[PDB]
RNA sequence: CGCAACCA
RNA sequence: GCGGG
RNA sequence: GGGUAAGUUCCGACCUGCACGAAUGGCAUAAUGAUGGCGGCGCUGUCUCCAGCAGAGGCUCAGUGAAAUCGAAAUCGCUG
RNA sequence: ACCAAGGGUUCCAGUCCAACGUUAAUCGGGGCUGGGUGAGUCGACCCCUAAGGCGAGGCCGAAAGGCGUAGUCGAUGGGAAAAUGGUUAAUAUUCCAUUACUUCUGUGUAAUGCGAUGAGAGGACGGAGAAGGCUAAAUCAGCCUGGCGUUGGUUGUCCAGGUGAAAGGAUGUAGGCAUGUAUCUUAGGCAAAUCCGGGGUACUCUAUGCUGAGAUCUGAAAGUGGUUGAUGCCAUGCUUCCAGGAAAAGUCUCUAAGCUUCAGUUACACAGGAAUCGUACCCGAAACCGACACAGGUGGUCAGGUCGAGUAGACCAAGGCGCUUGAGAGAACUCUGCUGAAGGAACUAGGCAAAAUGGUACCGUAACUUCGGGAGAAGGUACGCUGUUGUUGGUGAUUGAGCUGACGACAGCCGCAGAAACCAGGCCGCUGCAACUGUUUAUUAAAAACAUAGCACUCUGCAAACACGAAAGUGGACGUAUAGGGUGUGAUGCCUGCCCGGUGCUGGAAGGUUAAUUGAUGGGGUUA
């Protein structure tokens, strides 16, 4: 069967990467978020 | 004309295709066509807003003059052309000082033909003019409404307006749809039927012939479920209910039209 | 007979 | 509570 | 009525339509359908009624090694 | 076998076997140690843009923010240039050899107008089909080297192996496209133009240019001919059809501005450069997505022989493997197959499943039909090998040899069977439903359900109806009533009766009833 997760890096940049996040609001909300929890990695 | 197709398969029983051996086959002007991308009805936020829209053929957008505001310069036609953006057949006209137009082209017009615009112009099948200067009861295409603006009424394979009589600043037209309106004789317009004309004597035969012209297949609210139209559910076939659209607007007879900016330009509209 | 008013 | 019969 | 030795199905009729019916279309229709029903020729292990044989498991040996379940068990029959 | 994606050292070597590996393991994609990825030409970066994104100002919005102009990003598309051979344990279009090519710099020499952010051209593009010319490839022959056969024969008309150097340069063919040239002129090209477009003349249309596969020449122990022949190339060509088939830059022409004896341009010569990143390894996979060394899934490329229409199929080549538990035994029972007396659907809800049919050519083929079909209807005949004889086609050494395709006619030979294995329609009669091809409940429903072409009703006059959105705005549509939206019906044939009381809708507006508003009256409270 064709499973859900498909890889590609690009399109994982794009939709979940640092920059994406930073341009907007809630996305640095995110960010946020996980320096307060102090995850290591802050996105993909 | 019009050409029945021998039944050599089911999809090809009920084609009737129309045939025009005087259409340029060959390459569109290639200085007078852009690109236009397919919208699937789709608007800014990406919903769709019109349905049973998407597919169908890539398509160039051709520059037609509908100005026409070239005054004086007689035009001679280079040819006829398919045009896959309208109804009707454009006219390649190549000016005097050798500028190249298009044109929605009259019924009759043929290539070496010969156009002009302007208030001198003779009365001629593709000649534009304003209003003032046409004959009461002449069949005009390619109206405008606003002055300077361009033709917006009567573009369509075989459209023509008659024109019923000036009085003032304004002529009063008659309309395809049995409508009687009043346009300012400073606007323009152009002598003639539309083109085409036989277009609505063919019959795409099968369905795909229907997706080639990028329409997409139509669900009644019948069969649908209560959740998706007010048509919907039932054991069975039932339909009780007055006929309503998606959105619960009432079907058969119920009158739209709610402007009141420009209803008394309407001298007198259809279904009386 | 209809139209409209109804918060022990 | 306003008209009709 | 036909078809079968024999037909609650099928086909053709009849009309007493519990409770058909004309664009929630009526009645037909060549072609088409991994569509529903019925019949026939061929063909057969479908069956009468199963027999033999081939390979893979099962079984025994060596190696590795689960699972659901589980109050505790010294965990038979019959009649009540 | 090779790429992309993804993975991330799994690649190679030495060493170790506890754990991991469905068993053991000395082995390993496991542990430990070391090594390994070499580019002007390959790809990316880079220049250019699509869909889309972001978006100075701007418009809109309680705030957050939304949309969008100028712009700026964004490949899955456009834009320079390399071949052959050899080499490592592991890299090679990268290293080496040989022979090329592209684009930059400078430094000169000779000539002299250079020209943009503007204008034009070009890049620039669909489906299907066909004829030809070619080439790769394959095969046979020739040539070179070796061989003389465990068992009859094998010095030949025998056996086996090996053996055809590319890019590039020159040349400019088969083919394809455009009539070209000169001169005068000009309501166009945001202003200019010698340029493009438009006009007029004269000669030309057995003319000029561009483009272009391949051949030839060159590169440069055997190393040369034939046949067949592409899906590759000419060819982004040609023909035809309708549903009418990206953009921008690089590129070329032109002038504006700006310079001017310079700078810039272009011809040549000399010298020097072309950065950065990737490059190992895996690709129907044990390394990717599936929790696994999981019978699943995963885009593109290559793809030989015999027979064959074939990329089907049987057996093979190159290459790669024997699927990480085995050994016995040969009970019931289960699974997967093969055969089966006599019968032949009696089985069963139901011929479910099996059996059966099956190729090529020719003969023959009903009802019905929308004249196309039905139809491969149904059904029947022949088919192997050997020899003899005929017609024919294609290539074309020297008109026509050698090689090769097609079609027959006779005669014989053999078997149970010649379509020989593999491969490869079962058919017919009546009937309901849906015209038809399609679509659908990912994972128990594929259908009579949905759609459909066609039909009808209705709305909509354009700042359209309608939809999305808070608005701005966007779609509808760069469309205009032969259009667009909604609703039902569903090819076609023949057709589609009656009812306007109810509920809708459309029109009408005489009267009744009726909101906010307004505030006449009357009543009260206070007290000079
Ligand atoms: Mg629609
Ligand atoms: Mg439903
Ligand atoms: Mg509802
Ligand atoms: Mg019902
Ligand atoms: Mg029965
Ligand atoms: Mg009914
Ligand atoms: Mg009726
Ligand atoms: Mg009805
Ligand atoms: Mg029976
Ligand atoms: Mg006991
Ligand atoms: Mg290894
Ligand atoms: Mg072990
Ligand atoms: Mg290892
Ligand atoms: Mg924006
Ligand atoms: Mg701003
Ligand atoms: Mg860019
Ligand atoms: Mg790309
Ligand atoms: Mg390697
Ligand atoms: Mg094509
Ligand atoms: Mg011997
Ligand atoms: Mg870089
Ligand atoms: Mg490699
Ligand atoms: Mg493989
Ligand atoms: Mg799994
Ligand atoms: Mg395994
Ligand atoms: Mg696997
Ligand atoms: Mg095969
Ligand atoms: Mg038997
Ligand atoms: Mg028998
Ligand atoms: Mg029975
Ligand atoms: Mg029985
Ligand atoms: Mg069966
Ligand atoms: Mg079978
Ligand atoms: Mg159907
Ligand atoms: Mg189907
Ligand atoms: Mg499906
Ligand atoms: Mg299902
Ligand atoms: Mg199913
Ligand atoms: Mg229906
Ligand atoms: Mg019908």
């Amino acid at each position: 069967m064709k499973r859900t997760f498909q890889p590609s890096e690009l399109k994982r940049k794009r939709v979940h990467g640092f920059r994406a996040r930073m341009a907007t609001k809630a996305g640095r909300q995110v960010l946020a978020r996980r320096r307060a929890k102090g995850r290591h990695s802050l996105t993909v | 004309p019009i050409q029945k197709c021998k039944p050599t398969s089911p999809g090809r029983r009920f084609v009737e295709k129309v045939v025009h051996d005087h259409l340029h086959k060959g390459a569109p002007y290639a200085p007078l066509v852009e690109a236009k991308k397919r919208t699937g009805g789709r608007n800014n936020n990406g919903h769709i807003t019109t349905r049973h829209v998407g597919g169908g053929h890539k398509q160039h957008y051709r520059i037609v003059d509908f100005k026409r505001n070239k005054d004086g310069v007689p035009a001679v036609v280079e040819r006829i052309e398919y045009d896959p953006s309208r109804t009707a057949h454009i006219a390649l006209l190549k000016y005097a000082d050798g500028e190249r137009r298009y044109i929605i082209a009259p019924k009759g017009l043929r290539a070496g033909d010969k156009v002009q615009s302007g208030n001198d112009a003779p009365i001629r099948p593709g000649n534009c003019l304003p209003l003032r200067n046409m004959p009461i009861g002449s069949t005009l295409h390619n109206v405008e409404l606003k002055i300077g603006k361009g033709a917006q009424l009567a573009r369509s394979a075989g459209a023509s307006v008659q024109l019923l009589g000036r009085d003032g600043s304004y002529a009063i037209i008659r309309l395809r749809s049995g409508e009687m309106r009043k346009v300012h004789v400073e606007c323009r317009a152009v002598i003639g039927e539309v083109s085409n004309q036989e277009n609505n004597l063919r019959s795409l035969g099968k369905a795909g012939a229907a997706r080639w012209r990028g329409v997409r297949p139509t669900v009644r609210g019948m069969a649908m479920n209560p959740i998706d139209h007010p048509h919907g559910g039932g054991e069975g076939r039932n339909k009780g209910i007055q006929p309503v659209s998606p959105w619960g607007q009432k079907a058969k007879g119920y009158k739209t039209r709610t402007n009141k900016r420009t209803t008394k330009m309407i001298i007198r509209d259809r279904r009386v």
